[PDB]
């Protein structure tokens, strides 16, 4: 059960808000390609 | 809200259909500064500040 979220302690000025379908022996592998083109 | 209080809601990431607001018969005043009505449901923007 996921009963602990610690990774922020405040949430001042927000400009972007976006809620998605989820994207997700090793059996998985999961390759992904983050870029900053022109905003 | 109270005017010294005034609500503000950040519209973000939707389409904006200003066509509806325009067209009702239960404003008094739609007076727009700096851009017109018609073109309004053309163009795009950022973030909107209701
Ligand atoms: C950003 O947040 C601070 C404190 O939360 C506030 O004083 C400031 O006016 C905010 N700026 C904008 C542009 O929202």
């Amino acid at each position: 059960m996921e009963s602990e979220f610690r990774v922020y302690s405040s949430a001042n000025n927000c400009t972007f808000e976006y809620v998605s379908q989820p994207f997700l022996n090793f059996k998985n592998l999961r390759e992904f390609v983050f870029k900053n083109i022109d905003g | 809200a109270s005017v010294y209080a005034w609500n503000r809601k950040r519209i973000s990431n939707c389409v904006a259909d200003y066509s509806v607001l325009y067209n009702s018969a239960s404003f008094s005043t739609f007076k727009c500064y700096g851009v017109s009505p018609t073109k309004l449901n053309d163009l795009c923007f950022t973030n909107v500040y209701a």
